[PDB]
RNA sequence: CGUCGCGACCCUCGCACUUGGUCGCUUGAUGUUUCUCUUCCCGUUCG
């Protein structure tokens, strides 16, 4: 339904997304399915505990994704 | 005092609704509902999540008169998977903006 | 199958139990095809050892109290919610109202 | 369709089940909390979900270094079967 | 509790605000007060607003054996007499029913076709060789349902009319039939029936 | 070669052990059918925890999910 | 998964328990099984605590959680 | 006017921003205006029907005596009561979590009527007492400071560490 | 009326304010 | 570990639809990982 057609909206900005682990991931996101599997580039990542990282390109299981947050623009799409 | 809701409002009835939305590790996410699927994928706007820090938690236990300090985090615009909803409960009816109070 | 046994039991009392042992008391008004539940003038509380058992009902007590329903300090805690839609996949069991007659509901 | 669930429940496993509810007999269910329900079988579906009469639930619950036994009983009880762990019939 | 008092005064601002009587009938169900208290704030609802019935027909909703002496009350005093005639038709007791609904309809109705169904249905079933030779021998030798039938024929198009006697013959209606024929061949011959039984020789 | 379902099909009144996934728990056991959902019952069977037997069980119906290994015994 | 942008580069996958498997993308699934030829298993920054796994390594697809590129 | 259920229940609910700058997430309830005067046994009752949750209660304009009996509110972090006629600040009634207290233009005239500040939570970060007669005394700040020293903000002007430091030390 | 009564057919058819308490809020 | 801030030096003159750099916190508070308590003035609540 919506959220993930949502998620296809979203291409081509900056989405941040926390995993089941804790992990978290900011980056643009370049591909996404309909499975809420994402790509992310130029990604800063971040462990559970804080500790930041630095990554060019991830890609992400979409069984993982705890949420995803999306560009605030995008509460003007023609879905809702 | 708190709102009530009609008993038949499914889901589907609360849109524009700000829920409150309980989550598998002990976390709540706080917005208007704005769209959902059949997995409970919800998309909530203005977003907000909070927390019961270990420091709070054991305030909890037995002795209003508790008053937990939670953690926030402002989100905005999330979508949240279907899998980490444990339950959702409704917070505020779908207010005016405040666009409607300005008198001309 | 039995999900549509369920879905008879609208507006009747249930003490739906949770995989987190909360239980649920409360009016049971709605039963999806995936067992989601929905309950109104709800009271949700934990069995009084598990609030002694932190590493394991940490997470449970967070998302009771949560719920912004535990205005009551009362032990067990006791939180009270007008309504709740509860996610099939967190159901334990459903304890029934004891005079339900079940073979007019399973036949 | 339904002729396989008419199948499996006569010569498969779910047999022990669909036996212990023509014959009444209770059977010890072990949940996956540790808790065991001692019950008569009213009905049950693939999942191993469960309509079940005159439930015993049983468990052990710790005070400090030492367990003690808990006891309820449940008139009328729906079991959803994911919990499941496994069903003993009783002798 | 001090809390009923804040109502009070709001209902000595403005009276015929229904909104501030609605919420305080509202606490007093959350809080649940007795019926017999509701019952006198109940009234009160409608004592200050006794020139409408909408508001009689919430309180009925809420009273819903008293339900049933308040709405013989609202009957006497006519769209809840509409509403009302799924709960009267099964009273049985044909006047009680039908003197609401005709006074409903005389004060304008949707009765007309249940009540109906309510005679030859409902009460006509019930109401309903050698031995012929020796019965007539020996006489030789020697009605609601009817009401309701003239009822139903009143109002009756034409091409209900042969129902509607039809109706009255199995009503045993002799003396109504013979009276109304003297304004098909089986009418005619129901009309001979009653004739004949009445023991109108001459004119048979 | 011998597919997970046909060999499992093969040790049918034979003798098998039941790990899960769960508990340290084991079942030892004759198995005497299997569902195509790979749910299992047993017959004469023994709980054992961390190898320390408790007793006899009788019948068991074990479902599919909490399973970790079966393994035939010799 | 459109992942045929990573074939036959090597990647770094995290995978349930923490575990980490680096490799080159020979192939991969519906599920999101996939295939590492070259295959490591990463546990430190040293090279003595990494061990080199076997000639062909398939990972099943639910255990992975990222997927890295290198 | 004075308070009844119809008047709080009734009473504009709308989300705003001013807490956050991008997100209207703070329910602002308005009382403005509206001439309420005071009555025990009429308020507190009629309070129990104010929504719950809610962020900011705006009582400015109205005839109150003293800050009303708002000690049930975990929600309430933003209380505003100017130009209303409040002479005591209880800090007893204050709501439980009150983080901005705007008490300016009332009828405050000694720090005997201020004394029970001292009972405010220790959650309230901003307090304003403009056009109080207090704010002409000698050594108010200072009064003010010493009875709730944890103020971040007193009558629009930064409470400096040397402020803080000094209202402590008694 | 649904019309007029007759004996035969009625035996077989029988056989089938702010005043309330204003002024008590006024000194209460 | 991180994070909210606070307060000083360094950027900009103003009517729109993320001010920027840097230092102390010797605590201004706060969340989170890994390792191994007596006593005296006193504020405020409870039955």
């Amino acid at each position: 339904g919506i959220p993930v057609k949502l998620l296809n909206e979203a291409q081509g900005h900056i989405v941040s997304l926390e995993l089941t682990t804790g992990a978290t991931y900011r980056g643009k996101l370049v591909e996404s399915e309909d499975s809420m599997n994402v790509q992310l580039r130029d990604v800063i990542a971040t462990e559970p505990q804080g500790a930041v990282t630095h990554m060019d390109q991830i890609f992400v299981r979409g069984s993982q994704i705890k949420f995803i947050v999306v560009p605030d623009l995008l509460k003007n799409a023609p879905l809702f | 005092s708190k709102i009530q809701v009609a008993h038949s409002s499914r889901l589907a009835n609360l849109i524009d609704y700000k829920l409150r939305v309980l989550t598998q590790d002990g976390r709540v996410y706080i917005g208007q509902l704005m769209a959902f699927d059949k997995h409970m994928n919800l998309v909530l706007n203005e977003c907000i999540e909070e927390r019961v820090p270990k420091t709070q938690l054991d305030k909890l236990r037995p002795r209003t008169t508790l008053n937990i300090k939670v953690e926030k985090r402002v989100l905005g615009l999330t979508i949240l998977r279907g899998e980490q909803i444990l339950s959702t409960v409704v917070e505020d009816k779908p207010l005016l903006s405040k666009k409607e109070r300005l008198v001309r | 199958k039995l999900v549509n046994f369920l879905k008879k039991l609208r507006n009747e009392q249930v003490t739906i139990e949770l995989k987190n042992g909360t239980t649920v008391w409360g009016t049971l008004q709605s039963v999806s095809p995936q067992m989601n539940a929905i309950l109104t003038d709800v009271k949700l509380t934990l069995p009084q050892p598990r609030l002694n058992k932190l590493n394991s009902n940490g997470i449970a007590m967070a998302s009771l109290y949560l719920t912004g329903g535990q205005q009551p300090t009362a032990s067990d805690n006791i939180a009270s919610l007008q309504y709740i839609n509860i996610r099939g996949n967190t159901i334990r069991q459903i304890i029934l109202p004891d005079s339900l007659n079940l073979d007019s509901l399973l036949v | 369709l339904e002729e396989l669930e008419e199948f499996e429940f006569k010569h498969g496993p779910m047999s022990l089940i669909n036996d212990a509810m023509v014959t009444r007999t209770p059977v010890i269910i072990s949940l996956r909390n540790n808790h065991k329900i001692i019950a008569r079988v009213k009905a049950f579906d693939r999942h191993c979900n469960m309509v079940l009469e005159n439930v015993k639930e049983l468990w052990t619950e710790k005070k400090g270094k030492n367990v003690i036994n808990r006891e309820r009983f449940i008139s009328k009880l729906f079991l959803r079967g994911d919990s499941v762990i496994v069903v003993l019939k009783t002798p | 509790n001090d809390e009923d008092v804040a109502f009070e005064y709001e209902i000595q601002k403005t009276p015929q605000n229904i909104l501030t009587w609605k919420r305080y009938i509202e606490y007093w169900k959350e809080e649940g007060r007795t019926d017999k208290q509701i019952r006198w704030l109940y009234e009160r609802f409608c004592s200050q607003f006794v020139t409408d019935t909408s508001i009689w027909e919430d309180y009925i909703r809420w009273e819903s054996s008293r339900i049933f002496w308040l709405f013989q009350r609202c009957l006497k005093s006519d769209r809840i007499c509409l509403s009302y005639l799924e709960l009267a038709i099964e009273q049985y007791d044909l006047a009680m029913i039908r003197h609401a609904l005709a006074s409903s309809l005389m004060k304008m109705r949707k009765v007309w076709d249940p009540v109906i169904k309510f005679v030859e249905e409902k009460v006509l079933p019930l109401t309903q060789e050698a031995e012929l030779i020796n019965v007539l021998l020996v006489k030789g030798f020697t009605i609601w349902s009817s009401h309701i039938l003239e009822r139903y024929l009143k109002v009756a198009p034409q091409q209900k009319r042969n129902e509607s006697l039809a109706t009255l013959a199995l009503t045993r209606d002799n003396i109504t039939i013979k009276s109304v024929y003297e304004k098909p061949f089986e009418l005619n011959f129901n009309y001979l029936a009653s004739l004949e039984k009445l023991g109108l020789d001459n004119q048979y | 070669p011998v597919n997970p379902k046909p060999f499992l099909k093969g040790l049918v009144n034979h003798r098998v052990g039941v790990k899960l996934k769960f508990n340290s728990t084991e079942y030892r056991g004759t198995l005497v059918s299997t569902d195509n959902y790979f749910n299992l019952q047993l017959n004469e069977a023994e709980e054992f925890v961390a190898g320390v037997s408790h007793g006899t069980l009788g019948e068991i119906f074990i479902r599919c999910n909490n399973v970790l290994y079966i393994r035939e015994l010799p | 998964p459109e992942l045929k942008k990573y074939m036959d580069k090597k990647i770094l996958l995290n995978i349930n328990g923490s575990r980490k498997v680096a490799g080159i993308l020979r192939g991969y699934d519906i599920f999101l099984n996939v295939v590492l030829d070259d295959a490591m298993e990463i546990n430190g920054e040293d090279p003595a605590n990494n061990h080199q796994l076997g000639l062909q390594t398939v990972i099943r697809g639910n255990s992975i959680i990222s997927l890295e590129a290198l | 006017m004075k308070f009844t259920p119809s008047i709080v229940i009734d009473a504009p609910q709308y989300y705003v921003d001013h807490f956050n700058g991008k997100y209207n997430v703070d329910k602002c309830v308005i009382l403005r205006d509206l001439q309420l005067e005071t009555d025990s046994e009429s308020m507190p009752s009629s309070l129990k029907h104010l929504t719950k949750p809610t962020h900011i209660l705006d009582l400015t304009n109205n005839d109150l005596i003293m800050i009303p009996d708002l000690s049930r509110r975990d929600d309430i972090h933003t209380l505003l009561l100017g130009r209303n006629n409040i002479v005591e600040v209880d800090g007893r009634l204050l709501p439980m979590n009150v983080q901005n207290l705007t008490l300016s233009n009332n009828s405050i005239r000694r720090f005997e009527d201020l004394q029970r500040l001292r009972r405010a939570p220790r959650t309230l970060k901003n307090l304003t007492l403009i056009g109080n007669q207090v704010c002409h005394l000698a050594n108010y700040r200072e009064h003010v400071l010493r009875l709730v020293p944890h103020l971040e903000t007193l009558d629009f002007q930064n409470v400096t560490a040397e402020e803080r430091k000094s209202a402590m030390s008694f | 009326y649904h019309g007029k009564v007759t004996a035969a057919l009625t035996e077989f058819e029988a056989n089938w304010t702010l005043a309330d308490m204003e002024h008590w809020l006024v000194q209460r």
